[PDB]
């Protein structure tokens, strides 16, 4: 039991119970691709350092948690740090287009930044002049349509962002 | 010949908390959340699916600790399970 291979502190599928699970639902399991030939890729969308909101102190400790883990996972991690809205759609958009998605099963997009109610903050955000990524557009640039070489397969999008104010709790009595 | 295809398919999304309600982060530690994902990720990857991992991260927080907050996944079409296979 080592953790010095390609997948880190990730426990290792034995191909026990891998062909367990691939013959107890295999219609209703995704199809992975051959390792030694397939091309996933991951994007991590990262700010830390706002124009006119508090830094996220701690943020590198999750870009490079989230970063080891997908390449344990088998992904190519691409990693972009302090955007605007702007150009966050912009590395969306490339990676939409990256051919390595042909070749691939599956991909991973993570965004950690501020958030409000409406969405994902960029860099240059404040209540003045909003600068906000919806996770509808996110959705929109990697559909079918606009990302047609990620058809049928999983697309796992992950957000660690505040979605408002409040605290998220009730009181009731004991 | 062409054919048609379901528009948007094939996603899963997992915010860190509820609808108008803060995530936490420490800010030596990092986010609750990530660090929650990633513990659960390594050490349930090899035997549930995706969605059942962001399940039991939902479970790990259920009790409150001051600093409350609860991931939601949204907005899912994925049509089957999602099982990552880690070493193959
Ligand atoms: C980093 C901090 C000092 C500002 C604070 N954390 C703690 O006070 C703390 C103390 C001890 C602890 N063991 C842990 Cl876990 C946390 C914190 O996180 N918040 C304060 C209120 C809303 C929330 C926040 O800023 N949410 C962002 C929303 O956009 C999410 C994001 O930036 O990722």
């Amino acid at each position: 039991p080592t953790s010095s291979g390609s997948e880190g502190n990730v426990k290792l599928c034995s191909l026990e119970e891998a062909q367990r699970i691939w013959k107890q639902k295999s219609a209703e399991i995704y199809p992975i691709m051959d390792k030694s030939s397939r091309t996933r890729l991951a994007l991590i969308i990262c700010n830390e350092e706002f124009d006119s909101i508090p830094r996220r102190t701690g943020a590198e400790v999750d870009i490079t948690g989230m970063t080891m883990l997908l390449q344990n996972l088998g992904y190519s991690v691409d990693v972009k740090k302090n955007l605007t809205a702007s150009d966050m759609t912009t590395e969306l958009e490339a990676f939409a287009h990256r051919p390595e998605h042909k070749t691939s099963d599956s991909t991973f997009l993570v965004f950690m930044s501020h958030g409000i109610r409406e969405g994902i903050c960029g860099k240059k955000h404040s209540e003045q002049v909003p600068d906000i990524l919806q996770l509808n557009a996110i959705f929109n640039m990697l559909n079918t349509k606009n990302c047609p070489s990620l058809k049928d397969k999983p697309k796992v999008i992950i957000i660690q962002a505040c979605r408002g104010d409040s605290p998220g709790v009730v009181w009731f009595k004991d | 010949a062409i054919k048609k295809a379901h528009i948007e398919k094939d996603f899963i999304a997992f915010c860190s908390s509820t609808p108008d309600n803060v995530s936490w982060r420490h800010p030596t530690m990092g986010s609750v959340f990530i660090g929650r994902l990633i513990e659960h990720m390594q050490e349930y990857a090899c035997s549930c699916d995706v969605e059942e991992i962001f399940r039991k991260v939902r479970f790990s927080f259920e009790q409150p600790d001051g600093r409350a907050q609860m991931p939601t996944t949204e907005r899912v079409t994925l049509t089957r399970c999602f099982y990552l296979f880690p070493g193959h």
